[PDB]
Parts: C-alpha cells; structure tokens; sequence
C-alpha cells in the first residue's frame, strides 16, 4: 500500500457571505466592512482652535446681538453653528442673508474696526429697546447705533458719514433701515419730513426709504429693523447720506483667513480628534465609504446608497 | 473556480488546520500528521494585506459646506447641488460595488492559485516516485517516514534517492 | 488565453455540439460518439448569469430637471450645469467602457478555465492508463468500449481495473 | 492503435465582436447590448395622476391665461409642459421667469386663495383687451383684475390693498405692472399724476414705476404688462399701495407637495408604465446605459457617448 | 547525462517599480507614465484664427477703452485674455461684470452698429477726460458719449433716445452712469435739478440716480462711471429717458458665432497646434491624466491629485 | 504569481535573451543553444499594445471656462464649482489609481500565463521521453541533437521516433 501526502487548505465552521462579479452569495473564511454605518455623537475638537457659537447666529457676530457678546471678535480654525441660534434681538431680517452666513462660516476669525461716525446735537445716537437686553438693561446691537431725533417730533437733520478702508484687505460693513409700525412712531422718531437713505461706494450703490407698516408682533414689536451688507475694498470710501431711519454702523468687520464651518447638533468633545463632521457628529472611520449622510464637511469617506459592502479577506470557505 | 483546486479537486477545507491557510496531511507506517505551509500561507495573507492598504483609505480633499443644515439656500442653486450630489453618490455607490465585487473575485481566485502552486511544487518534487489520486493527494510508491515527509514539506526531497524502489513498486 | 485551452491547445470548437458548451468526442473499436458535459456547461452559464444580474440594471435615484427643454435658463448657471453634466458623461462613458472591457476579458478567461478544469479532472481520472496528445485528447492504452467511455464522461472511471493492461501497452 | 477520448467546446458559424482589455476585435459565441439606442415616442403615464398642460404654459396657470382656464387648480404626481405653450396673452414677461416655472413643475398641485381685494367707486376692476379673449369677447388674465379709473384723464385714486396669509404654509402672490407705449397713453389711463406702485411685506419691499416707451407690435399691442412674484410667509401680510398701473391679484397660489415635471413633445399613453422620460418620450429599457439624450428626468439609465457596448455572454468563438 | 531543454523569460538590468492591486513596489521590465507633469510655456495657435487681446480687457472691446482701439471689431475661433488687461480708463466697474466677460470670451467675433442717437443744442456730447488719453489728447470711450450741459451750471434738458434692433440677431447694448465726486461737480455738469435715468425695452426695465460721493483717486479721478448692459432682441426698441448722468452708447455690439476663450500668461506660438489650454500654456500630451492644473479649457486629459502613475508594459523583472 | 512560472518555479529571467520575451536554452553533445519563442513573445506584446491603445487617450469632450483666472466670480456659485471640481478630481484620481493597479496586476499575470502555456505545450510534445526538473527544464532521456531541439521549439517534434530509446533510459 503506497504512503500518502495530501495537500489542503483551512476552513471555518461559520464563513461570511460576500458578493463577487459572478456570485451574489459567495461564502469566504473572513471579510471586512468597507461602508461605515456608525458615527460618534460628538464634535471631536482636539487639536482645533474651535469656537462653539451656541445660541449666537453667525450674522449676530457682525451686528452684535447680545447672544453674540462673547463672539464679536477672535480667531478660530473651526466655527460651529447651532440650530435656532439668534441673529436679531429686534425683529427683522438681512437681505442676501445666506450669502453673509456662508462668508462668516468660511472665516478663520473676525476683527472689528471703528467707523468713526458722529452725529449732531439734535440726534440721539443711543436708541435702545427692551427687545435687546444687555447687563439687565435696555440696549441695542453692539456694532450699530439707532439714530433718532433728540426732541420728539422734530425733523432728523440731513447727515453724511463716510467710512474709508485704511487696510490692505477688504472689510464687511452692515447697516439697518428702521421700518416704523405707524405714522405716529415715524413722526416722533424722525419728524414729518420725507425720509431718504443713500449708500454709495466704488463697488456698491443703493437707495432706501423707511416703509411705515404694522408687522406681526415678534419680541413684542410691530416695527422692523432690516439689515444690508457690502464689502469695502482696500482704500475705498463708502458714504451714508440720511435724514432718519438709518441704523448706522459704529464698527465694520474684517474676516481673517479661512476656517471649517460646521452646522451640528452634537456636543463638543475636546478629548477626541476628527477631520470629518456632519449634523449628527464626527466620522473617525478608516473605511473608504459611509452611509450616515450625503451632507459632510472636512476630509471624509464618500457617501454611498449601501447598508454594507463586505470585502473578502480569505479564500472560499468549504467546510467539512 | 479559476484554478480548479479550492472548491474544485480539493473536496473541502480542514477546520482543524488553525496555524496556516494551506498545508499537508500525510500517512505512513508510523501514523498520520498535519503541518501548515508557511510560504503559501504568507503569499496569500501578504496579497490581501496589500489590497486592504490600498482600499481602507479616504481622500485628504477638504470639502466645505454648500448646503445649510438649519436654513434655506436659493432654490435654483439647490436644484443644481441636489442633481450634482445625487450624480456623485450614484458614481461612488457604483464604484464601491464594482471595486468590492472585482477584488472579491480576484481574492478568491488568488487563494485558489496559491493552493495549486503548492500542489504543482510537490508534484514536480516527487517526480516519478508518486502518482496523483485526483483529490489533492500523492500516493508515494516507497517507504516515506516522518523525516522523508518533512523533506517533501521543506522542499528538500531528493527523488533520485527513492527512484529505483518507486519505479519497481509503480510498474511491478 | 490565460488557461491555454480555448483558442489554445484545443485547435477549434465543435459547431456540431448544440446540447452543451463543453463535452467529449471518443474513438474505440465500436466507433465514434459525441456528448455534452452538463456540470462544466452550467458552471460557465451560471457565472455569466451572475454578471448579467449585477450589470443589467439602473439606480433608483429620482433625478429632476435642472435644464429647460423649451426656454432659456440663466447663462452663468447654464455654463456650470454644462461643465458638470459633460464631466459626469465622461465618467459614465469611461466607467461603461472599462466595465464591459474588464468583464469581457474575465468571461473569456473564466470559460477557458472551465474547459481546463474538465480536461484536468479527466487527466487525473485516467491516471497511468492514458497519455495526452497535446490536442485536448487522451490516448487510452486499453480497450475502452462505449460503457468505459461513459464511465470517463460520468466521472466514475476506475483506473485500477485497466492499469496492468495499460502499462503493458504503454511500455510494450 | 490506442482508443481516444477528446475534450472540446462549442462554436457558432456567426460569432459576435466584443472589446476586451487587450483586444478591440474579439470574436465570442454570443454578446448582449448594454447601451439603449431606442425610445418609445410616447409618455407612459400608467399608475401616475398626471396633468397634460397642452397649449397652457405653467406660469399661465398662476396668472390664469385663457389657454390655461382648465389648469388654474388641481393635484398631480406628474406635470407635462409642451413646446410653444402660452403664458402671456398680453405682450410682456415675468421677472425671474425660469425660477417660477421650475417651482410649478416641481409641485404636486396648485390651490387658489382669494386676496379679497375690493376697490372704490372711482375704480372699474374689469379692464379688458383684444390680446386676451374668451367666449368671443375681450377679456383678461383670470387671477388678476385690471384696475382702470372711470374718466379718461381723471387721476386713479391712491388705493391700499393688503393680503393676509392666514394659512400655516407660504403663499405665492403675483402682480403685473403696465408700461405705456406713449406719454399720452400714460396720461390717458392713469392721469397726468406721477404714478408709483409700492409692494411691502415683512420679507419683501419693492417699488415700480411704469416706464413710458414704444415697444414693437405683439398681438396688435405696442405697450407691455410685465409680471412680478414673491412668497408670503404664514401670518405675514403683503400691502399694495398704488395710484394706477398695478395689475392686482384676485387670488394667490399655494403649491401642494411634490411631483415630477416633464418637458416633452411625445403624446400621452395611459396603457404603459415608465420611471424615465426625455423630450422624445419614455425609456423603459432594463439596460444600465442610454445614448438617447443627456437630458432625462426620473429613474434612468446613465447617458454615455457610445453607439454600442457589447457584453460577452459566451466563450471565444473558434469556428471550424 | 540527459540532454536538457530549459524554458525561460527575459529580464533587464534596470527594472521599473509599479503598483498593483496587491503590491505597492512591484518591479517590472518596463512601464509608461499615464500622468502628464510637463507643459509647453506657450499658447499653441497653429490652425486657429486667434486674437491676442494683450493689454485690452474683453469688456474694453465693447465700450472702446484706448487700450482696445485695435480690438473694437473682428472674427476669431480663439480669444486670449491676459493678466492686468485694461477695461476702464475712467475709474469704475460694470454691474454683472463676470457674465459680460464670459459672454465675449465665448464669442467668435464682434460687429458694431451705430445707435444714431442725437442730442439737443443745450447738450455737449463730446465730454472728454485726461483719464482716457489718445495721442496726448483728452478723449473718451470710443463706443459711448459723455453728455453734459453746454452751459456750465445749467440744468441738463429732459432727453429721450431710442435704439431699434433692425437685425435678425440680438444686439448687446451698454451704457454708463456718471457718479460725480462732489455736489459742485454734479451742479456744473448737469445743474441743481434731481437727476433720473430710466432704461426700458421689452426684456429690460431699470432706473438709475447719480450718487454724489468722493472715491479714492484712480487715474487722477475721485468720480466714477459705472456700466450696465442688456441684450436687445431682434425688432425690439430700448429707450433712454435722462436729465443728466447718462453715458449714452454711440454703437451697440453683436457677438458673432462661438469661440474658445483662454485666460493665459504664455506667449503665442504659431508653429505648434493644441486642443487643451491652461494659465501656464498648452497641454499636447497623449496621456489620459495631467497634474498641471484643475483649470483647463478645450479637449484635455483629466486632472488627478498624483505626481506619477506608471502602467506596466512588461512582465515581473526577476534578475539573476 | 497566479500561474506559478514567472517569479515562481522559473528561478529568474535571462538578461542575455534580447530577441524575445520567452524562449528556450538547451544543452546536447553538439553545443549550447538559446532561441526566443516568437508566438508567445508576440501574444504578450500584442495584449499590452491593446491596453496602451485603450488607456493612452483623452475624451473629445470640449470644456469651456467656469472659473476666471484674473478676476473674481460670484462667491456662492464659486463654492459650488469648488465642491463639484474637487468631487470630480477625487473620482478621476481614484479611477486612475484603480485602472493602473488592476491593469498592472493583469499584465503581470497574463505574462505569467504565456510562460506557463509555452512550458505546458513543451511538456505535452515530449510526452514520456522527458521528465520535469521543477525549475522549468525538461531532462530528455534520448540523444536530442540541434534538429531534435529545433523540432521541440518549432512544434514538429514526434515523440514516437525517440520513445523506445527514452523509456529504456528512464526505466533502466
Ligand atoms: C434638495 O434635496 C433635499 C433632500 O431631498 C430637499 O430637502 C427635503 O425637502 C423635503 C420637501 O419635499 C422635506 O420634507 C425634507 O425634510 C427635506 N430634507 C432635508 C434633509 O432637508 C430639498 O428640498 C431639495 N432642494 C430643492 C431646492 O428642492
Ligand atoms: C449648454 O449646452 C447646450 C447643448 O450643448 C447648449 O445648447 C445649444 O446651443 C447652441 C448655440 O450655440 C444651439 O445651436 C443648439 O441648438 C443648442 N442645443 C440644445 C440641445 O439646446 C447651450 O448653449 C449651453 N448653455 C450655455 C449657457 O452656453
Ligand atoms: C475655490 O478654491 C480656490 C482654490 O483653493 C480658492 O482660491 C484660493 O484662495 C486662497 C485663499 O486662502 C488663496 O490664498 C489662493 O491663492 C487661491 N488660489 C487660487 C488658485 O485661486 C477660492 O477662494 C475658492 N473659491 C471660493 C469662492 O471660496
Ligand atoms: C478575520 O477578520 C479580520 C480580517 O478580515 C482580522 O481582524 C482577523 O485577524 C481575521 N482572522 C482570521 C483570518 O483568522
Ligand atoms: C523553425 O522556426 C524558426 C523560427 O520561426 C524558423 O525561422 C525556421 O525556419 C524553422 N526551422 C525549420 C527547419 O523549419
């Protein structure tokens, strides 16, 4: 009877199912996942000079809503925006709002520069409201001035103010137009005269008229302050000509360098690091694909419409 | 499969072989034995390790937001972004599916080739001293003790040493 | 080809074999015959069916219009859309060309491998009773009648029965 | 002398050419097409609550062009727009036209809500024209009243009309501005007075003045009526203050849910079903690719710059 | 003792490293580059009727800045824009500037058509400036006219100018608004009256008010002329109503067919041909990929984030 | 490798074979021989030429500018273009890396298969007249002069002419 040598390969009791070019259900000895299905329910901020805005809306940083008092200036490589964050203590909206939010959330910081705007003796330039509370007292947007007639009912004097950008980088300037709730309010604040607000630079020209109208009650007020913005190029002069209704800037903004804007509901964790963020937190997987969200920022696995894609790490399993 | 060994002329795998992917079982007068083959095992593992090094990776491209989580973007640009992102998802989903399907086919066929390469190496070693039973075994037509069996596994079996005994037993 | 059988050591295919992809032709004292092999044929067809199942499909992604058929869209966004759509077209055109080229290479080589695996199974079955002629045939060195030829096709041929006769004829 | 068993494979007289990684002209026993070249010259609408607008342009549904009188309201999962479809019976265009058309063709229906606008004795709210006809007589856009002063030359009075959005969803409001051909026509219809039209909500403030200038005769008319549109937010109100020139809305629109907008010349077929549409009709192929058009909507094969791409379904063909 | 036949394969002294699915460092007998890393610092213009604008900015071609005097009209299949090209001799900017630049850089030529605009005896239409010098003399944009009061300080007369498009193709019309440096400058040119400019066609309605304000001195001027543009459709009329501040067109433009716009710093070479251009020159490679720039125009290899990708053109190199 | 010949049972390549990719070295009484095999060489070169024809090309798709080199485009559409272009670049970089890795694996394995197919063709030609040494050589058990060696290379070797001599030397 001849002696015998037999050649063979290993097998495992329970193999794993993978797909091939030719077979939907190929059993192999081992396989590993290529699509990440799990996220950390935190924003991993280790190694990042990050700013969590909390209830401060990015636009609130430029106009100086009380909620944004800790976020008026600074530097960051990562800026985190939260749901239902406050921009407007006084009711109103910004024209081209989303464009402005995007620019702030792309920034690596904000510097503030004084406009140097002054007002004659017949102007009260410290108009305040119960809608914008600061230090347990009636206040206003930190970076703007509510200009009204010092004497109730008196015509607001014709005023011209100019901001010159003395810097080598562009500045962002914002202003408001007050839309009174009634003719009685308009007359008391600015007088009976017809109101006209002109804004002019090299790169921007526009004209505004306070529209009197009783709007729905928001923060106890039927009036509105609506905001406008433009960029002031290096060396340029922007001129405000007004006789009532202008909410004038006391400072302009400079957006410094670049940063990663994140919109998320996930709490900060300074103990973990990450390069990939979404609404629900951080993705620290080494895998090439993820099925968490098509909406991610940073350096991320690619989104795929797949629960699982198993990569074989062994031969066909042929058990005994 | 492609190389006809794994799930082919090898009836099934050995669950008992826990120290390697490919190996030997022998029968002689002294009894039976099992031993893993290091070189064939390492060739298969190293090639799969190479695939994992290439595949288990993301790009270092820093993407920024073009969609708001908490507010409305322009509807027209939103429609273009939606069309583009869905087109990119369809591409990556397709590419992911093709990559893993193709790699899995190749991984299975590569493992098959390494089994056949070990079989072929032993066939040429034994030369005229053994015959194939068609099940992945060689019937050795001479007394092959544990040292002789080890020499086949170690790739140091000298056919000329046993050739005369073997041809006499084969032809009879 | 990769496995060297189809468009290789097998000179050409059999247009006459209409009942299978692979099979056998024989010559013995009683005459000649042809029969298809079911298992090898079905293995090739099953693998090709697997490809058609994976490839013959579209995504379920619902795309909406970002281009007007009957009116003008904004020129600047239209330029972005044109750049993007032509970029996507170049990707899908390329992916399609690579998919079918790669699959076609693999289909042809897989079919080759199934022919070789059948050839190899028969070689190991016949053991020392036959010799290869290099044309895909085995010259059998004993009387092998219609029932014997059937045993080879059916994978039940027992070499041990004919060995003494075959070796005598092989060595003269 | 010795018996023989020969192994072989099939061949066919007429093989097919495919491309491989290595060979541009590889003959195989069989192949199958992967790129669809053919379409049904029909819109397969089986299992879809569809609306065929015909001669009615989507924008005509909101302003209510005579051609659109059957499509002023309704619900649908699929909306079909045709070539040369009519929006404006009176010569003119909508500002931001394509954006409006896309919003309508994205929708799953239109609801209509009365503005409730009522005008003084000094105003006739039934101005008509030869360009817009129905029931064999001069008429106007159904969803807007043309406001005319009673006496030729007499000033159209200073009128105020407010629409309140009492709904929990935003409403789409449209209005027209008249642009006279001659300085006489301006003074004829609305008086010698300097005309001004103001439109004001909490989210929208705009001012319009009819530009007097002779345009080319279109539908036998030298003057123009240009349309404007905005969204009114839930709980907000939009006020029209005008003294002639305003074409005021009689109803506002609400777009209901979502639907698939199709622009096609192909006739309707309710007997057959489809998920993929283009200008030329419906694509019901099971193949992964198509070369009909890069412009499709729905669940579609991917467009490729290829006439044909054959997938091998057999071995190399090696004939006798 | 026995005769011997040995089968073997070639090897080379110096193999090449390539990457496979399984091996990062595979040595083969030969390989070829798939990624182009080199470019010609030249614009390959053989077989092209090209216009090199040199110091002339595309927009300067339409308004007729002195730098563009030899590029007021022409035909081309390729238009080459250079860095720091001059559009504006008089300091200012165009509203929707990028859209206009791209439209010119898509064209296959420019034709000029007279407006035929005339002006009353109290209008000086030959306004010139030292900012727009020709041959050592004060001049102006060749395609426009600076309209001022003939008598310094006198009110500019109410004027109406109409251009009819008599062609079968759309015409591109441009006009400027003068924004004086001071009230004195405004008064001297146009008088003390309120200035208003209306522009009206079938497809365009707008109003402009000159904004008085000092800007930084550019080409010796703190005043500005800002440009606006629209397309006049075949048969349509466009009307200018103005009483001071309008810079009126002498000619309208017609863009002829289509051409390839190239923005590049590389010099023209008539000896080489190319289908692919970038900032740094021409890409003539036959390779499928390039890592020169993601910004290319024409028929180009695809940009990849890789220095080198070597395709094996030989077997494994196994030296003795 | 997949076919076990190149960087396999063949220890190394021949730098001295400059007229072919594959070939023969022989030793007999008459002298030392070397000759390239034309058919196997041209099969490998033609398949690699096929790949170069497929891969060394660009699309004829005409792309125009959507980014200004020398001026500012709209910031919001600029962000969309940046996202889209970077997404397209990640796809082409990935497709380029996968294409070359897959093609390189196949090129190497294809070249291996052409070596094995030449070896297998020789094994079958020599039949029972030669034995494999396991290093890619055949020990021929009869006098095989330059005409005999040429007949092996040229696929005209008749095993029956030398069989009696060969079996005598092999068995005794
Ligand atoms: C782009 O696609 C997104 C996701 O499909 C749309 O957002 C959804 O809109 C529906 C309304 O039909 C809401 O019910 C969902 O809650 C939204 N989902 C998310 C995650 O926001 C969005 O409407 C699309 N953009 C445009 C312009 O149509
Ligand atoms: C986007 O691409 C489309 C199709 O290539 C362009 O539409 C063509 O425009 C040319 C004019 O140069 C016409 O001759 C064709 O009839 C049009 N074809 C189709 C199918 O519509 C379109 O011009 C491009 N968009 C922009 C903004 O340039
Ligand atoms: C789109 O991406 C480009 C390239 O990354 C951005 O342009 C760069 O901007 C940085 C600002 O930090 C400059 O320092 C670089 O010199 C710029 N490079 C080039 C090639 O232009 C651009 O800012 C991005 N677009 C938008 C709208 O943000
Ligand atoms: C199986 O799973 C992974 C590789 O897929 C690895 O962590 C583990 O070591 C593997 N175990 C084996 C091959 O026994
Ligand atoms: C053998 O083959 C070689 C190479 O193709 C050829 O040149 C030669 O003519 C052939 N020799 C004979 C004698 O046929």
């Amino acid at each position: 009877d001849p002696d015998k040598i037999c050649l063979g390969h290993h097998a495992v009791a329970n193999g794993t199912i993978v797909k091939t070019l030719t077979n939907e259900q190929e059993e192999v000895t081992n396989a590993t996942e290529t699509v990440e299905s799990t996220s950390l329910n935190r924003l991993c901020m280790k190694g990042r000079n990050h700013k969590d805005l909390g209830n401060c809306h990015p636009i609130g940083m430029l106009i100086g809503t009380p909620a944004c008092d800790l976020h008026l200036t600074g530097t960051w490589d990562t800026l985190i925006e939260r749901k239902n964050a406050i921009a407007y203590c006084y009711p109103g909206a910004t024209v081209n709002e989303e464009a402005l939010r995007q620019k702030i959330m792309e920034s690596g910081g904000i510097s503030k520069i004084n406009t140097g705007f002054t007002y004659g003796s017949s102007i009260n330039s410290a108009g305040t409201t119960k809608a914008c509370m600061r230090n347990g007292g009636n206040s206003f947007y930190a970076e703007l001035k509510w200009l009204v007639s010092k004497n109730k009912g008196q015509n607001f004097p014709q005023t011209t103010n100019t901001y010159r950008n003395a810097d080598t980088a562009e500045h962002l300037i914002m202003w408001g137009i007050h839309h009174p709730s009634s003719t009685q309010e308009k007359n008391d604040l600015y007088g009976t005269q017809s109101l006209s607000i002109s804004v002019g630079s090299s790169t921007y020209k526009n004209n505004f008229v306070p529209v009197v109208g009783a709007r729905p009650q928001v923060n106890g007020l039927s009036s509105r302050i609506d905001f406008h913005w433009t960029l002031v190029q290096p060396g340029d002069k922007i001129t405000f000509s007004h006789n009532g209704g202008l909410i004038a800037p006391s400072r302009v903004s400079k957006l410094i360098g670049r940063g990663l804007g994140i919109q998320s509901e996930a709490p900060i964790d300074n103990s973990c690091e990450s390069k990939c963020f979404w609404r629900g937190g951080s993705i620290n997987t080494r895998l090439p694909f993820q099925n968490l969200s098509p909406r991610t920022v940073g350096q991320c696995p690619k989104y795929v419409n797949k629960k699982s894609l198993m990569l074989a790490t062994g031969m066909r399993n042929v058990p005994e | 499969g492609l190389f006809g060994a794994i799930a082919g002329f090898i009836e099934n795998g050995w669950e008992g072989m826990v120290d390697g992917w490919y190996g030997f079982r022998h029968q002689n007068a002294q009894g039976t034995g099992q031993a893993a083959d290091y070189k064939s095992t390492q060739a298969a593992i190293d090639q799969i390790t190479g695939k994992l090094n290439r595949i288990i990776k993301k790009t270092n491209t820093e993407f920024e937001s073009i969609e708001s989580e908490f507010s409305e973007i322009d509807h027209q640009i939103g429609n273009v972004i939606n069309w583009t992102k869905d087109s990119i998802t369809d591409i990556w989903t397709y590419q992911a599916e093709l990559l893993v399907a193709m790699e899995n086919q190749h991984t299975i066929d590569m493992a098959d080739s390494e089994m056949l390469n070990l079989y072929e190496r032993v066939r040429k070693q034994l030369r005229q001293n053994a015959e194939e039973d068609g099940k992945g075994c060689f019937e050795i037509y001479h007394a092959c003790d544990d040292s002789c069996m080890e020499s086949i596994r170690n790739n140091t079996y000298d056919h000329s040493q046993y050739r005369e005994e073997a041809l006499l037993n084969r032809l009879n």
